[PDB]
């Protein structure tokens, strides 16, 4: 069940330009929504000492 | 004071908590087979003596988005999702049976099939299912059937050796425990695998967490948590003016 | 010795579900102890 | 701990703790063939690994 | 006796 | 309203049925 | 005393 | 308040309590 | 016997922070 | 004297 071993021939990678890109786009985009999530809190909690 | 500035800290403080629950939710958008969690208020009046003025709210969750998530293709043998409404029987550290949608299944040495999280996968038996250890093709049938080839067989010799546990109950009797796996909330209830679900192959179900609908909801929270927050202000404003009849 | 006790302020003017006070203390506000 | 008893009730809330990177599982598919004229580089087609 | 008010003791 | 029986502690249940 | 006091000495 | 007939010790706010 | 110090702020802290002369701590101890 | 007291005129 082993591989066949190809005499002048190479394995190029099997990464997917396509799919990394895909990939940045939806981590960027949570990347921000939790950001502003943070933001939120920090005036919430601001409110209530500048209130109070 | 009056106690009006507790009948409006609690739902201020309420209100955070509720930020809480949505915080998690964005925090797992792209986590595997996650089913976002509701989020809600309840009405709890004071009942007794006097007027019925005083109603307190608290937080709560009173269920989760059980629709279907975003599939993600990844060609890879190993990766499977639960088309439409479906569970995968799981078992984790301590021993008991769960419901997950993580998909995203591996191989170890000892051939055990688990998961991403390392939770192990039932079979038809109850078992945890274990492949021979020299493998040379694993394919996942459409039914959860797992068709193996010995290595070194010819492309002939493809027998199945397990069959993956799908169960499908009724999804608004089933809780989110406290590592992420939905279980019956009535206690040593058998989860009957059902031969209804199938494996869409292939692919792999991220989370059903709609991002705008978290958004829209915390802005929401803010404006009720700040005014809430102006009430005990004027709480205790009332009282400084009060504490003028005994000064003379 | 018939006293009634507990936490003041915030803790104890949440509805009980919040269980913040520990249920020693929050027993002693019928007069018991 | 008793998460069971009233979950969709006040008492039962249950907040989780964020999110987190389990593993960078690899994924080791095939990848494509590179036809060189060079005699020493060398492919294996299939299962196997070179040693060094 | 204000027709309808609320009452304060458990339905 | 002075009344001799101590008034009773109000309720805050999230049932009102386990009451 | 109360049963969930705290001390006011070191542990 | 409650009067003693022997000085109140200071408090001691150490770092750690087993360097004490 | 003279009970000394640095009264208020330098004072009221954890020695840990060490902001007093440690001749100076020495005279609240109650002697001089 | 204090031991480490300033002094009040020019060092």
């Amino acid at each position: 069940g082993l591989g066949e071993i190809r005499q002048s021939m190479l394995e190029a990678s099997n990464v997917n330009v396509t799919e990394e890109l895909v990939n940045m786009i939806e981590a960027q985009r949570v990347y921000e929504m939790n950001s502003k999530v943070i933001s939120s809190v920090d005036k919430m909690m601001s409110f209530v000492n500048q209130q109070l | 004071m009056d106690r009006a500035l507790f009948l409006a800290m609690s739902g201020a403080k309420q209100n955070m908590q509720a930020l809480q629950l949505r915080a998690n939710n964005l925090a797992n958008v792209s986590t595997t087979g996650f089913r976002a969690d509701l989020a809600q208020a309840r009405s709890m009046q004071a009942y007794g003596e006097g007027h019925p003025s005083r109603v307190f709210s608290m937080t709560e969750r009173p269920g989760h988005n059980f629709a279907q998530g975003s599939v993600i293709t990844t060609g890879r043998d190993l990766d499977v999702t639960i088309e439409g409404s479906g569970w995968i029987s799981v078992l984790d550290h301590t021993g008991k049976e769960g419901l997950t949608r993580n998909g995203n299944l591996k191989v170890d040495q000892n051939g055990m099939l688990t998961n991403a999280s390392g939770h192990l996968v039932l079979g038809e038996n109850d078992a945890p299912i274990t492949l021979p250890i020299p493998l040379s093709k694993i394919e996942i049938g459409r039914d959860g059937t797992i068709s193996v080839l010995p290595q070194g067989a010819p492309a002939e010799e493809f027998q199945a050796v397990d069959r993956i546990k799908l169960v499908k109950p009724n999804d608004q009797s089933l809780f989110k425990d406290t590592n992420g796996l939905f279980r019956h909330k009535t206690p040593n209830q058998p989860y009957e695998a059902d031969a209804t679900v199938s494996l869409q192959t292939g692919a792999i179900e991220g989370s059903n967490v709609n991002a705008v609908g978290e958004m829209t909801a915390l802005i929401d929270l803010q404006r009720q948590f700040e005014m809430q927050v102006k009430m005990m202000s004027t709480a205790e404003e009332m009282d400084k003016s009060s504490d003028s009849l005994l000064r003379m | 010795g018939n006293m009634v006790a507990g936490i003041p302020g915030a803790l104890s003017n949440q509805p009980p579900a919040d269980a913040s006070i520990p249920q020693d203390v929050a027993q002693m506000k019928d007069g018991s102890v | 701990g008793q998460s069971s008893q009233n979950t969709e009730l006040p008492s039962g809330l249950m907040l989780g703790a964020g999110s987190k990177v389990v593993a960078t599982q690899k994924v080791h598919t095939h990848g494509n063939a590179q036809t060189t004229t060079n005699a020493l580089d060398m492919m294996v087609e299939g299962d196997g690994f070179f040693q060094v």
